[PDB]
RNA sequence: GAAAGUUAUAAAUGAAGCGGUCUGGAAAGGCCCGCCAAAGACGGUAACAGCCCGGUAGUUGAAAUGGCUUUCCCUCCAGAGUGGAUCCUGAGUACGACGGAACACGUGAAAUUCCGUCGGAAUCCGGGAGGACCAUCUCCCAAGGCUAAAUACUCCCUAGUGACCGAUAGUGAACCAGUACCGUGAGGGAAAGGUGAAAAGCACCCCGGAAGGGGAGUGAAACAGUUCCUGAAACCGUGUGCCUACAAGUAGUUAGAGCCCGUUAAUGGGUGAUAGCGUGCCUUUUGUAGAAUGAACCGGCGAGUUACGAUUUGUUGCAAGGUUAAGCGGAAAAAGCGGAGCCGUAGCGAAAGCGAGUCUGAAUAGGGCGCAUAAGUAACAGGUCGUAGACCCGAAACCAGGUGAUC
RNA sequence: GGUUCGUGGUAGGAGAGCGUUCUAAGGGCGGUGAAGUCAGACCGGAAGGACUGGUGGAGCGCUUAGAAGUGAGAAUGCCG
């Protein structure tokens, strides 16, 4: 049988023009005066998968 | 010839078999090592299990939503075009006829990347603003169908 | 298709068995016995081809000695004053002189000792 | 190109061949490719063993797991028990593939354009029997000098022309849209007819 | 219910070499000559047969019974348009509340279908659906029933096929096999093929109670004589060339006298008084001669495979393009047809959307991702991964249907 | 074909090969004796391959490719 997609993956990685993977940062949900003005500024933008955790997830996300 | 057939020089190999005696080097243990998860039949871990730790599709949220009447059209560039003659009427008609087209997804639609000299009469249902622009500066008529 | 297990596994058990005539009892009856007194015997054969040229060495040392102290020599003078002389003559050769042709042997001890005296 | 003989054995000619046919340059690598594709496809593939799982029996331990001094043991029909199932071995399985259609189509011209570089191809007028008769196929046979293999190929012909040559051994007959890369090259000799030169040419 | 044709269930006919010669127990084999073929499939015959036998291709054949097709007989039958007063169009039903289930859909914003229990419509000026619901539009008439082919399987019968097995294999069972045997019972469940072409299976004599032998005879062979083709290793013996009763040994290896032989003929073979060196194999370990584990010995059997997907490398064809799937056709072929679909050729954004740019942002700023700076695709082979028992053997245990108070 | 530098090795990576059963084509030997089995002082760098002789009494190699039920000394392994 043909191989599935992780869902819960799908949800949240998105493929770039060149095959890389991109991702939202991890620490904005509720603790909003725990963290400066600073962190907050740049934990909305998004990241790139590094290449140690690319190598571990790639079967899982093949067909989009 | 069938007595001297001779397949092309590297498009065929001869496979690796394991636990077969310890002069080629995958003999006793057959390459797995000692004693662990993985030296195992059928042993090993998920595709994405990190043992315990937390994986890091469940550190990031989710994001966004899909929309039902998304529209994703067929694009063909000034470059393509150009193959033409001088004076044709440009229809998607024509384009899915010599087959540059494959599918019209919901349309058609020119984008302004390379070069147009003929002087043609293009119909589609979208274009972009400097692709339009273009035609217009090579004494073109561009009507949207 | 099926490939039953014929005709080759005695051909290369039997071989070894062969190699093995000579032992004592089961060493040259039985496989298992005998393929390892076959192993072990190519490997007291490896090493004994070094020690061959070491016994030997000694065996010619220890009998050039004897016959130099017949000369009022010993074996480590008779040996520096040869190379201080310039006899370029081995150990092998020295000892054949000193058993066959003993006459010869003190033709070469006195050009060492002649030597040693300037 | 090619002098055109009778079914007599005379000359009666000249015909000339298409070159983009019988005239381009051999591709080795292609043809075996596609003669060992065409070999593999020929198998059945009806073998099959039992698995521990399929021996009637088994199911009961043997005896108990300790205490008794022998070694562990969960069944009679293990794979190490003498009438226990086999491990692997074979299973009912298809071996046929195929290469993409346009080196399918060199792989014809290249086969059949090195019977021509060879000399092993013979245009004939016209091969017809009034009566299936293989007493005289063989007297044909040999007013053209052959004496192997052969490979006749027929468009129009008549059904006689198969009637007399079906007890011939190596004698096969095809109708001139059945040729293939495995027949041709399974044959020495090459014999055709002007009318299946002309259907050939048509399909490629 | 008749007739005609076909088919299944027994069958008939059917070409061509006693050809010569050699070896041989025996010719189908070697050498030298002929012939048949719509028949050179298969099997047998004293070794390998197109021309010796049964047959094969082709052509014929059915009293009787079953099957099929057609026709006859037989049987049964109203279908068009115009009006629309008035009447009919499936009731404890459709729906709703409560509790469950099936829907890919776990109560969720939950449409749709079904079950149990309560409440409970309209009926053509009517009713339902279009994923809560309302309005418009579009499509359609529930609460009655029937329906062939395209699809799934093989205890069976006929004809065949296999880069399937060949007596520890292949069905548990090639042999009087679900038998012998085991259990109160349900139930479990084996081992065991081969004389020779032909029994021509040893008349007769001798030892012996017999068994069994030695001659004679049959046979190509009896060292093929009733587990009988071939007959390996462990294991048990008889004869003999060299050594051995003052010696401390993982049994060998290196040096070596003496004695005895004579080869795939070459710095050859057997045995060895004496001298030096030397603590088995595997596994598991920081580390094993290990007083840690496994093996009495010999023989056979016994462990990374296959299908479908992903990715990478090699090879081949075409190349801004590459390629068909199911299917039709056919010989369990090869073409041909089939472009539906898939990957690539353009990206950015959650999305509307814009587009060699786009998003964030008030911004023409900066920055992120892209283009500039373009090679893909189809098929096969190698490596690895995913779903499958997935590399082989091994639990204590859990559940479901049954059999047991002869102890 | 030369010059220089190398060539201990467990887990492990890479490469080249020997041998077994079956299939296809070419070419072969065999009752003047096939496979198997027994012995030998031969050949190759290894896995391995010939030759001669005894037994046996009917099948079997070689070359180039292809496909695997593919090679055992150990599992208190199964059977004899
Ligand atoms: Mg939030
Ligand atoms: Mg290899
Ligand atoms: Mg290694
Ligand atoms: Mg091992
Ligand atoms: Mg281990
Ligand atoms: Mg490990
Ligand atoms: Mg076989
Ligand atoms: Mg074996
Ligand atoms: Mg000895
Ligand atoms: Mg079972
Ligand atoms: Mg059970
Ligand atoms: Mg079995
Ligand atoms: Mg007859
Ligand atoms: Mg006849
Ligand atoms: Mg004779
Ligand atoms: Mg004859
Ligand atoms: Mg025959
Ligand atoms: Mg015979
Ligand atoms: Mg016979
Ligand atoms: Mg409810
Ligand atoms: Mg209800
Ligand atoms: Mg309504
Ligand atoms: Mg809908
Ligand atoms: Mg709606
Ligand atoms: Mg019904
Ligand atoms: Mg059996
Ligand atoms: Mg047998
Ligand atoms: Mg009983
Ligand atoms: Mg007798
Ligand atoms: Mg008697
Ligand atoms: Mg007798
Ligand atoms: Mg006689
Ligand atoms: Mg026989
Ligand atoms: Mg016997
Ligand atoms: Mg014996
Ligand atoms: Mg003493
Ligand atoms: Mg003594
Ligand atoms: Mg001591
Ligand atoms: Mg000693
Ligand atoms: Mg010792
Ligand atoms: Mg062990
Ligand atoms: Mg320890
Ligand atoms: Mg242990
Ligand atoms: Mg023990
Ligand atoms: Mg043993
Ligand atoms: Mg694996
Ligand atoms: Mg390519
Ligand atoms: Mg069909
Ligand atoms: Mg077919
Ligand atoms: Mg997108
Ligand atoms: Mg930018
Ligand atoms: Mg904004
Ligand atoms: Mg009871
Ligand atoms: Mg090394
Ligand atoms: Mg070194
Ligand atoms: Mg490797
Ligand atoms: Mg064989
Ligand atoms: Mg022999
Ligand atoms: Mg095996
Ligand atoms: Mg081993
Ligand atoms: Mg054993």
């Amino acid at each position: 049988p043909k191989m599935k997609t992780h869902r819960g993956s799908a949800k949240r990685f998105k493929r770039t023009g060149s095959g890389k993977l991109k991702r939202r940062h991890g620490f904005t949900s509720h603790m909003f005066a725990n963290k400066s003005q600073k962190q907050k500024r740049k934990l909305r933008k998004s990241a790139m998968v590094s290449a140690g955790d690319f190598k571990r997830i790639r079967q899982m996300v093949a067909k989009m | 010839k069938l007595h001297e057939l001779k397949p092309s020089e590297g498009s065929r190999k001869e496979r690796n078999r394991v636990g077969r005696g310890t002069g080629s080097g995958n003999g006793k243990t057959s390459g797995r090592g000692h004693k662990g998860q993985k030296a195992r039949s059928g042993g090993g871990v998920r595709l994405g299990f990190e043992g315990g730790q937390l994986p890091l599709f469940r550190r990031i949220p989710k994001r966004g939503f899909t929309n039902i009447n998304r529209k994703e059209f067929a694009i063909v560039n000034l470059d393509v075009l150009n193959r033409f003659e001088d004076g044709t009427e440009v229809t998607p008609e024509l384009l899915i006829e010599t087959g540059i087209i494959r599918n019209e997804k919901s349309g058609i639609k020119i984008l302004s990347d390379g070069n147009i000299e003929k002087k043609l009469t293009v119909k589609a249902n979208k274009f972009s603003a400097a692709a339009k622009e273009a035609i217009e500066a090579a004494g073109g008529k561009t009507e949207v169908i | 298709p099926r490939v039953k297990g014929g005709t080759v596994t005695r051909k290369r058990r039997k071989k070894i068995v062969k190699l093995a005539k000579g032992y004592y009892g089961s060493k040259h009856l039985l496989f298992k016995v005998a393929n390892q007194a076959v192993m072990k015997s190519y490997q007291y054969a490896y090493r004994d081809r070094r020690q061959k040229k070491r016994d030997f060495r000694r065996l010619w040392i220890a009998r050039i000695n004897a016959a130099a102290r017949m000369q009022d020599l010993s074996y480590s003078k008779l040996m520096h004053g040869l190379k201080l002389a310039g006899i370029d003559i081995n150990r092998k050769m020295l000892a054949d002189l000193a058993v066959n042709d003993i006459a010869s042997f003190n033709t070469l001890a006195d050009s060492a000792k002649k030597a040693l005296a300037k | 190109k090619l002098s055109l003989l009778k079914q007599d054995g005379t000359n009666a000619g000249e015909i000339t061949l298409n070159d983009t046919v019988f005239g381009i340059e051999p591709n080795e690598k292609v043809v075996v490719d596609v003669i060992l594709s065409q070999r593999a496809s020929l198998r059945q593939g009806t073998h099959k063993v039992k698995n521990r799982s399929e021996v009637r029996g088994g199911g009961r331990k043997p005896w108990r797991q300790k205490g008794t001094g022998r070694a562990r043991q969960g069944s009679i029909r293990s794979p190490q028990w003498r009438g226990g199932g086999v491990v692997f071995g074979p299973t009912p399985r298809s071996y046929a593939y195929k290469l993409p259609k346009k080196v399918r189509r060199l792989a014809i011209k290249s086969i059949l354009s090195s019977k021509v570089n060879e000399e092993k191809l013979v245009v004939l007028e016209g091969l017809t029997f009034d009566a299936p008769k293989t007493k005289e196929f063989a007297a044909f046979l040999k007013n053209i000098s052959v004496d192997t293999k052969a490979l006749i190929v027929v468009a129009g012909e008549s059904e006689n022309v198969e009637l007399s040559a079906r007890n011939l051994q190596g004698i096969t007959v095809i109708p001139a849209e059945s040729i293939s890369v495995l027949e041709v090259a399974k044959h020495d000799k090459l014999i055709i007819t002007k009318a299946a030169v002309e259907k050939v040419e048509e399909v490629l």
